[PDB]
């Protein structure tokens, strides 16, 4: 019941679980949602260096 | 109960919810905020506009004895527009013939009334019904008005001009007949020109047909603008549905109100782009087109109040916002990094290799460049244009961590970053944030007196965030003394003269463009620093500005705090020459950034702002003044306890909005002190070919598009609420007659859950409409936004609500429903079960009025909270009691309500049915709404209807009934022998509207009920002295009208707009 | 006149396919563009610029105005390539730069040719020219000017790229024209709307015509298939499907009158079944004397990906039961609305190697064990009986059995004795689990699943990789995972209610509700990824065989057929057991003799007697060393079976190291 | 139990749900308070004896 359907390959985990999962869905959630925010992962040579 | 068990499970397994918005939704908010779909509003039909088809029922006996084969037209294979049939009714279906570019997914398909209609009114709110037939009957309202929704957005497309062609027959006038596409198009001529047929017999069909008048088929009007061209709008003769045509009438209104020419697109491009590009517009005779993309003030306003009560306290969904234009700004922006001029500069300062300290290289660490420092300045730059949600504040981390001395050299640069990157910034305490970064700093050396022990000169400056944080000794400028503090006299009146001075700019066209601010005019942007139009298109380094004249006084501070008595002897003479060398050349610094953002970066403001997915959104700035400073900018979504006045419920019910979020202040001072210009720069060159790509787009005609959608749906809901609920607002009820029950919040939501999923399954869309309204109570609604300052005096904005076309739409397909219930399959009034034995002909759709009897009839008993039976003892009747108090038997006229009979549904069955089969009681069953089938029969046998009414007596429940069974006798157009036939169920008002015509190719009907062709409804025949024009839409629908077609077409804009690169 | 449809189309390839005839138009004039290559550039595009900007840009391209790039080296090798054998220098270059080019042996020492070179563009001579940093917008609305245009990258978008110099220096219409991206420029271009936006199998024009309809769904001319029909006229790829949906619903005659009671759509059956079985727009009868399901609604409900209805959009998960709350007993079928081709080869299927495939507890296995027993396209049988394992069999070679091991785990629940009573405790009127109950007793049955039944399904497996290529169902996702089992996985789900499955059938050997309850046990040790639709696997193993059939029949079934198998050297004291079996058109086994095949070794253990009437044959076991088969190894165009046991044409035998052999005729 | 069975109403979960939305993340250093108040109010399906 704690999931959703498929977005692609992936199922959501709907925030009303019972389960202790959400706690750790949100930490993984937080911290993607403050990496994409920062400025360095967007110039293209911090790319190239990360492929390097 | 093994068996039993099964069926409770897959009757708990069927109960799902239809809405799983559990789940978080502002990964998608940021997706719609940033790019929102536009609605589909012109779609085209090339059929015919009607929604009601006669469908026959039993067909006509074409052999017979009483008259040859040779008299029907049937024999001949002539088509007729009529089915030639004993008995035909009118049904309902939208969108047969409809040749539409695609469907709107909305279809009120109704089965013939001899089927069953049940599932039409089981759709909403029968979560907890059994059985597939029955249904709730305190469920009827919503359901007719989820059906008559459905039934407005069915129809809502355009007529289209398809191509005529003259007949060489000579059964007309050489009239100009309409010829329809389709795989099979040689059988709709019959069924579209009633009166295009010849006239053999004394049929009622040909009786009907030569009792007309004859002019009045096909085209009859045209508008002929060009040789050889489409000609843009006809005016035909054909069978139609007068209420359909007054819908796509009224569509077709909003839309020609919408509509745009080309001339005022260029004149609008030219003035969004403020002339630094052109665009042109052709002089020529118009093909007339229709390009729908003007729209009001108001419906602007409210979509930018529901997108701001969107973004509520997150600073997730804005940050995209911001770093998008970042990216925008710095496509077309002239200026560039120059990361060496600072490395260049300080290379030539005087000093020593013996100290140990060196002002020179201590600035090079602090103050690194690394090319992404742009960055983290251009997203200062966008948060211009949004200071009620984002309030732009500085870096924790760029703060000098608990004090730090002015003797040390570190913390002395560290003050000079804050101090220049601070007037950027939209917080309204950055003032007292500089002010306290120096007194920070300057602790046991100078002192000033404070407000409490909590907010004391030690306390950190970050924590000053609240415009009353701010101390006495700050606004009173001569309580810092000026010999014990001089220096911290000295800055606080360089904050209070050389701050900078808010402005404005002009952006917009309010003309093409609906204007999207409140709480400031329309046409103006405000801007936190000063600006002077440039009078030169080759720029050249100048000195004359507010952000070099604070780079200067800052300097000039520091220099004063270097050549201070008490702190010049802990240094050496070496060191102290080298620091003032330093900051002589740190003034005179030679960088294009305070000229830019004086002269060029308000221009380029202004040329974005339109055109930008997330309109402008601003309160007014302000220096320095603490009276005059911001707060909470709220929202409200709704009302409360019994207050109807928005202004007066605005401000107990409220939601503050609005984030902090988080700039560096290095990299915002490096890209103020470095920056430089190309080497040949001119702007009218340079602006020319930057902007020229960004407006070939049709995004914000999109948008505008979108808007008329989002201020629709939300009346259109208002409307439909308050046909169950009790609102405010001040609406026109209809539909009494229908019963439901005393709707609550929870069926309020659910009713409002499916208004905006049909809502949006027509117009074409996927994503989030109405649900931030949906989210709590959409019984009382409203909309308005207000803010106040620290002073507490508020400004608020109610926008009005402006005219809706779907909400009107639905009240008057609603006021032809108070009269044309029959035909969606609906009866009105009650019915009387009782036995009626005799071998007439009446029909129990239109009973004699001996049987029928009401509450002022004498001698009938009345039944209603008091349901207590008395049983029978040695041989006596049993007995049940009146509503005043009697004891009466099981005999006579009653009346119940039909709640009273659902509540005791078995006990009343062994009581009562007994004695209704075989005895003397008739009993009325007072309900106000019924759906209803039609069982026939054949005149000539037997026919008891106790089979029909012991199954309906059986079936009904505390939660649904099932549909109410007649027996309607067949009619003959020759004489019958009668047969006795038994009828329990009659009606009580007339309920005879649905049939159309009784022996439809035959002489005259003889026995049983006849009905000839309606004369009342095809008016336009029948009657000379008509005009064309008249409907009496209220009362009948009339089948029959003039509608006009048009054949305009919708380029888009840059097949119209060129742009002359 | 150009329309647009929602699959890449090559002129000279799709012409073959037909490929218009494919979605529903009846069909010269009809001529094909070639967009191939705007695909891949495309894919080439997206990754350096966003998607808007190369999307919106796009979409502002006549497909009529013909034209082409030009792409040259950058500045030094331009000025290089001047300098060398040809004089092609146009007349737009510098009076002195051209004289001091038409010099010999030009060098650093020449101060007169390097300053004007280094203040020398590119841009003062060609005009208009594409550098990196314009928008894609106005690559295309220059390209729609001139013809040819002038370009210093790579990375552009829109019609060929041709080159300017030798790579030494770098580092025809007709009336009706169709393509693969819908035009705006002219006002009559068009869009097909066959098919929505969410069946298109590219990821990229399905990417691209979301963003189309998002934005200018207003002024797009749009057409239907049946208008395209009108407008017209007044080797054999397998794997390929065309697949429709059934517009149905069901109806309710009691007697005399009938009522609709829902409108259902079922979505992606093939139309060949369709076709093969002979069904129209009739009503039908889906139920027999016993109230099964009549052996054709059941395939056409197992080939499908989908069942829900159209008032709401729920899934709708039908009755199998007869039971009336709601039975499904009579189909009004309505009418066909999309039509699209689908590559029925999936992703997962990559090298040739056993399917393990999970189905839940209460699905359908008794019915479609015995129909797909019983189904023969061609001379070879496509799954029989006798390849299939049952999800049961991997618990029964044990003391007493992992059923009747978890039957008796009410032992061990305080209050709990007489399984009736577990039953009854567990479950309440619903027959819906309580939600702590079922989990302490799971706390329980969770080592008995996996300390005690893992094992023994490792090594049952591994015997079953050993002795043939097999098909396993499983019940759970997590019994394939914590056994190491070798193959395709595949998560399964059928469009019926497998609760209610559970009460129907008796002699269950066992409480009846007790496997409801051993049902809820194995749908919760699964994981939580999500099942792909049993007729994503019934579509792979029907349809090629009978498109097969249509092309290869009767051309001769010496000369069709071939077969794959291991071969052993004749030097043996007392061979080719088979591995697939293939039948394919003759030049397909022709371009079959090659692709040796070697690079393929195995160990056959080769002893057993005589079995069955069949002639002299010994169940043989091979173990692959070596890497497994690909399939593109095989063929795109030649079907071949999945399963096969394995068997040579007395004495012993032991480990030879065997190895391929194509044979044919 | 027997007043929990009796009630018509049934406590769901989705109304705070709908409502202050885990995500929120006003600052950047620490947790915001909508989605501090979440992590106090668990809004799960446990019990509400």
């Amino acid at each position: 019941k704690d999931w959703t359907g498929p977005i692609g390959e992936i199922r959501i985990l709907k925030d009303t679980t019972s389960s202790i999962a959400r706690y750790l869905y949100r930490t993984w959630y937080l911290a993607a949602a403050r990496m994409a925010a920062q400025p360095r992962t967007w110039d293209p040579l911090f790319q190239a260096i990360m492929r390097s | 109960e093994i068996q039993r068990h099964i069926t409770e499970f897959i009757s708990s397994w069927q109960n799902h919810p239809i809405v799983q918005v559990s789940a978080d939704v502002e990964n998608r908010k940021t997706a719609q905020l940033l790019h929102a779909d536009t609605p589909r509003l012109v779609t085209w039909d090339a059929g015919l506009c009607t929604s009601f088809k006669i469908v026959p029922i039993v067909p006509a006996q074409v052999p017979q004895d009483v008259l040859a084969y040779t008299f029907f037209t049937s024999s001949y294979a002539i088509q007729s527009p009529f089915p030639e049939a004993a008995v035909s009714r009118i049904v309902v279906h939208t969108r047969w013939a409809s040749n539409v570019d695609f469907d709107r997914d909305s279809s009120v398909i109704m089965a013939p009334p001899t089927e069953n209609n049940i599932h039409l009114f089981k759709q909403l709110l029968n979560t907890e019904t059994l059985s597939v037939r029955g249904a709730n009957p305190l469920m009827f309202r919503a359901n007719v008005l989820h059906m008559l929704l459905e039934f407005v957005l069915d129809n809502l497309y355009l007529n289209r001009h398809t191509g005529f062609s003259q007949d060489h027959t000579p059964f007309t006038e050489g009239a100009n007949l309409r010829s329809l596409p389709g795989p099979d198009a040689e059988k709709w001529y019959s069924i579209m020109y009633p009166t295009r047929m010849g006239t053999p017999n004394v049929s009622k069909i040909c009786n009907f047909v030569a009792s007309c008048v004859r002019n009045r088929v096909g085209r009859f009007d045209r508008a002929q603008m060009m040789n050889g061209a489409m000609s843009e709008w006809v005016d035909v003769f054909e069978t139609s549905d007068a209420l359909t045509v007054s819908i796509r009438g009224r569509w077709m209104a909003r839309l020609a109100r919408m509509n745009i020419n080309p001339t005022e697109i260029e004149w609008a491009l030219t003035e969004c782009a403020q002339g630094y590009v052109t665009v042109t517009s052709p002089y020529a005779p118009s093909v007339n087109r229709l390009m729908p993309y003007r729209i009001s003030n108001a419906e602007r306003q409210i979509s930018q109040i529901i997108r701001v009560m969107n973004i509520g306290n997150n600073a997730t969904v804005i940050q995209p916002v911001l770093q998008d234009i970042s990216v925008l700004l710095q496509r077309i922006s002239p200026l560039q990094i120059d990361p060496t001029i600072i490395s260049n500069t300080m290379s030539t300062v005087s000093e020593s290799t013996t100290q140990t300290l060196s002002p020179a290289s201590s600035i090079l660490g602090k103050l690194r460049p690394s090319n992404s420092d742009f960055s983290s300045f251009r997203v200062a730059l966008a948060g211009w244009l949004y200071n009620g949600v984002v309030t732009t504040v500085i870096d924790d981390s760029s703060y000098p961590k608990d004090g730090g001395s002015v003797t040390s050299l570190e913390n002395l640069w560290d003050f000079f970053i804050l101090a220049l990157a601070l007037p950027l910034t939209t917080d309204p305490c950055a003032p007292v944030k500089a002010f306290m970064t120096l007194a920070n700093m300057m602790v046991g050396f100078e002192t000033i007196p404070m407000d409490n022990q909590i907010y004391t000169q030690s306390r950190r400056a970050s924590a000053f965030s609240t415009p009353h944080t701010w101390p006495r000794c700050f606004m009173n400028i001569q309580l810092i003394s000026p010999i014990d503090a001089p220096i911290l006299r000295q800055w606080a009146e360089i904050i209070h003269r050389y701050w900078p001075n808010p402005s404005q700019i002009r952006y917009g066209t309010p003309n093409v463009f609906g204007s999207a601010n409140l709480f400031t005019p329309p046409e103006v942007l405000l801007l936190p620093i000063d600006h002077q139009p440039a009078n030169v298109t080759t720029p050249t380094l100048d000195f004359t500005n507010e952000l070099t004249n604070w780079r200067a006084r800052v300097c000039e501070l520091m220099k004063n705090l270097v050549d201070n008595q008490r702190y010049q002897p802990g240094w050496t003479q070496s060191l102290v020459s080298s620091m003032r060398g330093t900051l002589g050349k740190l003034k005179l610094i030679k960088s294009m950034t305070p000229m830019y953002l004086q002269q060029l970066a308000p221009v380029e403001l202004a040329v974005i702002a339109p055109m930008l997915p997330f309109p402008p959104f601003q309160v007014p700035y302000v220096r320095l003044d603490r009276d005059r400073v911001p707060t909470m900018v709220g929202v409200t979504r709704q009302s409360r306890d019994t207050i109807t006045q928005p202004a007066l419920s605005l401000s107990t019910t409220n939601t503050t909005v609005g984030v902090p979020l988080a700039l560096d202040a290095r990299a915002i001072t490096v890209a103020l002190l470095s920056g430089k210009y190309p080497p040949d720069l001119v702007t009218n060159v340079w602006y020319a070919d930057a902007i020229y790509p960004m407006y070939a787009d049709t995004e914000v005609f999109s948008n505008l598009q979108r808007d008329v959608i989002t201020c629709e749906a939300v009346q259109t809901l208002v409307t439909l609420v308050a046909q169950i609920s009790e609102t405010q607002y001040p609406v026109d009820r209809y539909l009494d007659w229908i019963p439901s029950l005393r709707a609550s919040a929870a069926t309020a939501a659910t009713f409002a859950e499916w208004v905006n999923t049909s809502m949006k399954t027509a117009f074409d869309l996927s994503d989030m409409l109405l649900e931030p309204l949906l989210s709590g109570d959409p019984r009382m609604t409203q909309l308005a936004i207000q803010y106040q300052q620290y002073n507490g005096r508020t400004f608020n904005v109610i926008p009005e609500m402006p005219g809706s076309v779907i909400a009107d739409c639905v009240q008057l397909t609603a006021e032809v429903f108070n009269h044309e219930y029959n035909l969606f399959g609906i009866a009105r009034g009650d019915i009387i079960i009782g036995r009626v034995q005799s071998t007439h002909l009446w029909s129990p759709l239109a009973p004699p009025p001996d049987l029928v009897f009401d509450r002022d009839t004498p001698g009938v008993h009345i039944f209603g909270r008091d349901c207590r039976i008395s049983f029978g003892m040695n041989g006596a009747a049993p007995m049940i009691r009146d509503e005043t108090g009697m004891m009466v038997p099981f005999e006579g006229n009653w009346i119940f309500p039909l709640a009273l009979w659902q509540m005791n549904t078995r006990y009343f069955n062994q009581q009562f049915d007994a004695w209704i089969k075989t005895g003397e009681l008739r009993i009325r069953i007072e309900m106000g709404a019924y759906p209803y089938m039609l069982h026939y029969y054949d005149p000539r046998q037997y026919a008891n209807a106790w089979n029909l009414t012991s199954a309906w007596l059986e079936e009904i429940t505390p939660t649904s009934i099932p549909s109410v069974p007649f027996m309607v006798p067949i009619s003959s157009d020759h004489d019958i022998s009668s047969a006795p036939a038994v009828q329990y169920i009659i009606s009580t008002e007339y309920n005879d509207r649905s049939l159309f015509c009784t022996n439809s190719s035959s002489p005259q009907t003889i026995a049983g009920p006849d009905k000839h062709i309606p004369v009342e409804r095809y008016n336009i025949l029948t009657n000379p002295d008509a005009p064309p024009t008249q409907i009496q839409l209220p009362e009948v629908v009339d089948l029959y009208n003039v509608v006009t077609r048009y054949a305009y077409e919708t380029p888009p804009i840059t097949a119209v707009v060129m742009g002359v690169p | 006149a150009y329309i647009a449809v929602p699959a890449v189309v090559d002129s000279r390839s799709s012409e073959a396919i037909g490929l218009l005839e494919s979605f529903g138009v009846d069909a010269n004039d009809v001529s094909y563009q070639d967009h191939d290559y705007v695909v891949d550039q495309l894919q080439y595009m997206l990754d350096g610029y966003e998607a808007g900007d190369v999307i919106d840009a796009l979409v502002y391209r006549n497909w009529l105005h013909h034209s082409v790039y030009c792409l040259l080296p950058p500045k030094s090798q331009l000025l290089e390539y001047w300098k060398s054998n040809p004089s092609v220098i146009p007349d737009n270059v510098d009076r002195r730069l051209r004289k001091r080019l038409m010099l010999k042996k030009d060098l650093r020492k020449d101060d007169e040719y390097n300053q004007l070179a280094r203040a020398f563009k590119i841009s003062d001579v060609y005009a208009p020219l594409i550098s990196s940093t314009t928008s894609p917008m106005t690559m295309i609305q220059n390209l729609n000017q001139g013809e040819i245009v002038y370009t210093t990258t790579d990375r552009v978008i829109g019609a060929r790229v041709l080159l300017y110099a030798p790579r030494k220096y770098y580092a025809p219409h007709s009336r009706f024209n169709v393509g693969t991206f819908p035009s705006i420029a002219t006002p009559k271009c068009s869009v097909m709307s066959g098919v929505d936006i969410e069946s298109i199998p590219n990821e990229f024009i399905k990417l691209f015509y979301q963003r189309v309809k998002s934005i200018h769904a207003n002024i797009l001319n749009d057409i239907s298939p049946q208008i395209v029909s009108d407008m017209i006229n007044r080797h054999v790829d397998v794997y390929r499907v065309d697949v429709v949906n059934v517009l149905f619903e069901v109806v309710d005659v009691a007697d005399g009158l009938r009522s609709v009671s829902r409108k259902l759509i079922m979505h992606t059956v093939p139309v060949c079944i369709l076709e093969l079985l002979g069904i129209e727009i009739a009503d039908y009868c889906i139920r027999q004397e016993d109230g099964m399901f009549t052996d054709w609604f059941l395939l056409l409900t197992m080939l499908s990906d989908g069942l829900t209805d159209r008032r709401t959009h729920c899934q709708y998960l039908i009755n199998p039961s007869s039971m009336p709350p709601d039975v499904i007993l009579n189909i009004s079928i309505t009418g066909f609305i999309n039509r699209h081709t689908i590559d029925v080869m999936p992703d997962v299927y990559d090298f040739i190697k056993p399917i393990g495939a999970v189905l839940p507890k209460g699905s359908f296995k008794s019915t479609i064990m015995r129909v797909l027993d019983s189904i023969s396209v061609l001379g070879v049988k496509i799954m029989p009986r006798a390849h299939v394992v049952d999800s049961d069999e991997v618990g029964e070679q044990m003391e007493p059995t992992f059923e009747h091991a978890v039957m008796e785990i009410y032992k061990g629940i305080a209050g709990v004795d007489s399984l009736d009573d577990l039953t009854k405790w567990v479950l309440n009127s619903d027959l819906v689990p309580h939600d702590d109950r079922l989990g302490q007793l799971f706390q329980a049955f969770l080592p008995l699943a996996k300390d005690l039944l893992a094992p023994m399904a490792r090594q049952f497996y591994d015997n079953s990789m050993s002795e043939g290529r097999l098909l396993t169902f499983a019940h759970a996702d997590s019994e394939l995972l914590n056994a190491n089992y070798f193959g395709h996985l595949l998560r399964l789900k059928i469009p019926y209610i497998t609760e209610v499955n559970l009460m129907i059938r008796k002699n269950r050997e066992g409480g009846e509700l007790f496997q409801l309850v051993l049902s809820y046990l194995y749908k919760m040790y699964a994981t939580s990824a999500q099942p792909k639709w049993f007729g994503s696997l019934l579509r792979l193993l029907i349809c090629p065989w009978l498109h097969m059939e249509k092309l290869i029949g009767e051309a001769d079934p010496a000369s069709t057929s071939a077969e794959i198998g291991w071969h052993v050297p004749r030097e043996q004291l007392m061979g080719f057991i088979p591995y697939v079996s293939i039948r394919a058109p003759r030049l397909v086994i022709e371009e079959l003799m090659e692709k040796n095949w070697g690079q393929y070794h195995a160990q056959v253990i080769v002893t057993d007697q005589l079995v069955v009437g069949e002639p002299r044959r010994v169940s043989a076991k091979a173990v692959i060393k070596g890497n497994h088969l690909p399939v593109k190894l095989i063929s795109r165009f030649a079907c071949f079976t999945l399963t096969s046991k394995y068997e040579m044409r007395t004495g012993r035998g032991a480990a030879y190291n065997a190895r391929l052999a194509f044979r044919s005729d």
